[PDB]
RNA sequence: GCGGGAGUAACUAUGACUCUCUUAAGGUAGCCAAAUGCCUCGUCAUCUAAUUAGUGACGCGCAUGAAUGGAUUAACGAGAU
RNA sequence: GAGAAUUUGGACAAACUUGGUCAUUUAGAGGAACUAAAAGUCGUAACAAGGUUUCCGUAGGUGAACCUGCGGAAGGAUCA
RNA sequence: CUCGGUACCUUACGAGAAAUCAAAGUCGGUUCUGGGGGGAGUAUGGUCGCAAGGCUGAAACUUAAAGGAAUUGACGGAAG
RNA sequence: AACUUUUCGAAUCGCAUGGCCUUGUGCUGGCGAUGGUUCAUUCAAAUUUCUGCCCUAUCAACUUGAUGGUAGGAUAGUGGCCUACCAUGGUUUCAACGGGUACGGGGAAUAAGGGUUCGAUUCCGGAGAGGGAGCCUGAGAAACGGCUACCACAUCCAAGGAAGGCAGCAGGCGCGCAAAUUACCCAAUCCUAAUUCAGGGAGGUAGUGACAAUAAAUAACGAUACAGGGCCCAUUCGGGUCUUGUAAUUGGAAUGAGUACAAUGUAAAUACCUUAACGAGGAACAAUUGGAGGCAAGUCUGGUGCCAGCAGCCGCGGUAAUUCCAGCUCCAAUAGCGUAUAUUAAAGUUGUUGCAGUUAAAAAGCUCGUAGUUGACUUUGGGCCCGGUUGGCCGGUCCG
RNA sequence: UAUCUGGUUGAUCCUGCCAGUAGUCAUAUGCUUGUCUCAAAGUUAAGCCAUGCAUGUCUAAGUAUAAGCAAUUUAUACAGUGAAACUGCGAAUGGCUCAUUAAAUCAGUUAUGUUUAUUUGAUAGACAUGGAUAACCGUGGUAUUCUAGAGCUAAUACAUG
């Protein structure tokens, strides 16, 4: 997996856990236009709590502090 | 994906499986005329398969005019209007029957005649 | 082979559109030669390897290999008398080349070298 | 107010079409065995311990037919299997 | 102190039976239409300017191909 | 003369099966549409409409061709 | 601050050999091996993140133990694995959810490649053991040849009551175009138990069938006598080269297989291999199938008369039929030949590489505009994304 | 790296569909039928199954049938310091099938919170005791399965300290 993906806030609601929605730019194989994908990736942030919606943080591999919780976020740049 | 809506070559033929011939207990032995261009009353039999359960007619060639091939015999059905075209006299038919064959061998072959088999 | 009884072989063909041209590499073939096939021809590389695997001239490379062929060119020499009488001087290990007995009655040897029988079954 | 008699197509079987008589002159779109049918347990499928109702058609219309109208077609009932 | 058997209570999984709803297949009263096939019936619609130029859309009417109102086209020469 | 619309006429290069075009030659960015004829713009469902009807939209099966461009000749209640 | 892999909870003694010493006469010393604990290691299994997924939109709304937090409860462990309470979110046209269909990959066929069609054998992973349910035993099973209750079937029975599950091998019945013996064996390889050695319907082999490929292949030689037509040369007298016939022709040589004897290797069994000599038998272990109008190499004569018949396409048969039927007469291939199945090529006919739309089938009646797709332009590094080229596995070559 | 032919016509050239030529199949059918090596051989009803077989092995885990005790069987040079019995370890390996599964399945690449008989490396400890128990013997209940009372006895089976 390795290096830093986008990920902007879609829920918040609760204590130290979020959702957040990633894009990416695959090809179709025999189109050869991009694409754009969703997927409901869980991220926690710290007990603190920082984070909003719209945020886009640095995702990155961590502990399994929830067994589908493996990644964390530990910059925050965006605000909204 | 993309694609417009393209339908695979189907063989009109209303038995399917995956099978070359098949078995069939028949009902009657006809004798059925012709279209326009040609006359002479031509041969067949109303195939009922076992398998697929379909009501074919089948043109029985023969060197017998009233050749064995009962109201209830096990005659054997091949291609022959599946293979090309259907047949352009006698349409309809468009299955040809096999001589002496099945589990049974109850329809005879080619008789009176003496040049090599076929 | 072509072909119908043993003396009619050569001359329905011709000598010692599609039909001709697949006459034309085989008739004054077998002037020298003449020991060809059909099923064993598609593998030679008509349809199939050597005569697509290279491009160097494909005549003589159907020339090449029927003279490799003991079978074909103990003919040549005067020992077996008959080519079809070299089928059987091959497979019962008689022809000695080397001298060594052959292994296996498909041997794609060479003309050039020394051709002999081995030491017992030397001259019946 | 809105017809009769006679002749006629491979083959069991039928009358497209044609002729003749009579009268003022002889019916379309759409439907059928009826609050109307002598003939008729007609003729066929399904249902039923028997089942002609339920429901599926047949054609063998004594005698269906567009304004004191055929036909499209939803809501409502101390009314009918 | 232990094991077997019995009784009560709690929670989990799935089946079985009955009713409603939807899809598919077979049987089927009955009803409408097509294709192929000789001869027929009725008219001459189309085909030459076929002796009212045709065809297509649409509306009304007729035993019948059809006829008529309205619009347009060249699928009548020429860029009407 | 210089610009826009450009009834259009006429024509070389060039293209095409050819008549012809003068881009319908030729190029891109993007969208729509075609895959033999008959069955069929029909069947059925959905959707719209007050109703006639519109929109979307097949198969069994049948057949071996339907069709375009261009020629010759007979014929006309065609002309010279 | 450099990284990856591995890693946990309560005793058990028996055996061979032997000098001194002690002995309640069962110690001690040396050596091999096992068990309970502690920490490693190898091998194997779990659990989980991210990306890519088939068609159908004549399937558009779906989702409360649902998204997630809080706490305990449970687990080998991460965990809604589970419950109580709280918030109201989560998924979806970038195709949710539903319906129909389907094991997936390494790979296999076809093709020039692009691609299209498949997922047999082999090998790797998952899921299943009459149906449905539950549990125990155990490190590992909610267990094909383990267990218990229930249901349906067929079977035994003294009628009280029991015993069963070939999607393991061989085989029976039924289904069907159709697919093989109720065989032999532990030698070899591999697995299971200190070694010896035993077990294996795993496996190593055999039997059955042109099922296919492959080779031998559907047969071919040295020498002589005679007759006919064509061509080179010719001193015209003949000579050379050369083969549709012919002869009790002559010399023979030759495989595949059997049989007797010798010799050889593994054996539990069936069939034994190889060379040479002598004798005998059979003989290259009987050649058939298909086509002859065009496409597609190859024609003449009789017989039949829209009949009998053939037909992939277009067609032929009703009196002179190269198409029917038989002959002789020809062509092509051959232990295969033809037909049937079905995929791919032909097909640039679903076009990514690589397609058309004035008249052949094809521009929506026309405007307008959102999502979406595309983007004139100066100077820049970083960030983001797409696209390589090189190294890791397997095969060939190199080495023994 | 790719070669097309025939059939819409009076004839021609396009468009276009069809038919045929090629390579291939766990093959099937007609016909003929002479061998071999190698490979392959239920695609239909994951339908129902008779019978025999596919799962055992160690005595090297022990008492140790001497001293003392019934009956039977096997071996020897003589002793047999005797065995085939009851216990323990495998049956989750291997073999078969694709019903099911658009799946957290599977395929690329990875990641962490665990378990792991047996195997393999290293230290210390391995003492001191107790009670039952099949096999076996005399009897007894049943059609069979399945077993009942009673007496004697070992362990690396079991339970204390």
């Amino acid at each position: 997996r390795g290096k830093i993906l986008t990920g902007t806030v879609v829920s918040t609601k609760m204590h130290r856990t979020i959702v957040i929605r990633r894009a990416y730019l695959h090809y179709i194989p025999k189109y050869n236009r991009y694409e754009k994908r969703h997927k409901n990736v869980p991220v926690h942030v710290s007990p603190a709590f920082r984070v909003q919606v719209g945020d886009i943080v640095t995702v990155g591999q961590c502990r399994p502090i929830s067994k589908t919780v493996r990644f964390n976020v530990v910059k925050v740049s965006a605000a909204a | 994906n993309y694609k417009k809506r393209l339908l695979g070559t189907a063989f009109k033929s209303s038995p399917f499986g995956g099978s070359s011939h098949a078995k069939g207990i028949v009902l009657e032995k006809l004798g059925i005329e012709s279209k326009q261009p040609n006359s002479a009353i031509r041969k067949c039999v109303r195939v009922q398969l076992i398998k697929n359960g379909k009501k074919v007619t089948a043109f029985v060639p023969n060197d017998g005019c009233l050749n064995f091939v009962d109201e209830n015999d096990e005659v054997l059905l091949a291609g022959f209007g599946r293979k090309g075209k259907a047949k352009g006299d006698i349409p309809g038919v468009r299955f040809k029957v096999v001589k002496v064959s099945g589990v049974s061998l109850l329809a005879l072959w080619k008789e009176k005649k003496e040049k090599p088999r076929s | 082979r072509t072909y119908s009884k043993t003396y009619s072989t050569p001359k329905r063909p011709y000598e010692s559109a599609r039909d001709l041209l697949t006459r034309d590499e085989k008739d004054p073939k077998r002037l020298f030669e003449g020991n060809a096939l059909i099923r064993r021809l598609v593998r030679v590389g008509v349809l199939s390897e050597d005569k697509k695997k290279l491009d160097y001239v494909l005549a003589l490379k159907v020339e090449d290999f029927l003279e490799r062929r003991l079978q074909t060119q103990v003919y040549k020499l005067g020992l077996a008398k008959s080519v079809h009488h070299a089928r059987v001087l091959i497979t019962q290990r008689h022809i000695a080349v080397g001298k060594q007995i052959v292994n296996i009655p498909s041997f794609m040897v060479r003309l050039d070298s020394e051709k002999h029988i081995d030491f017992a079954p030397t001259s019946p």
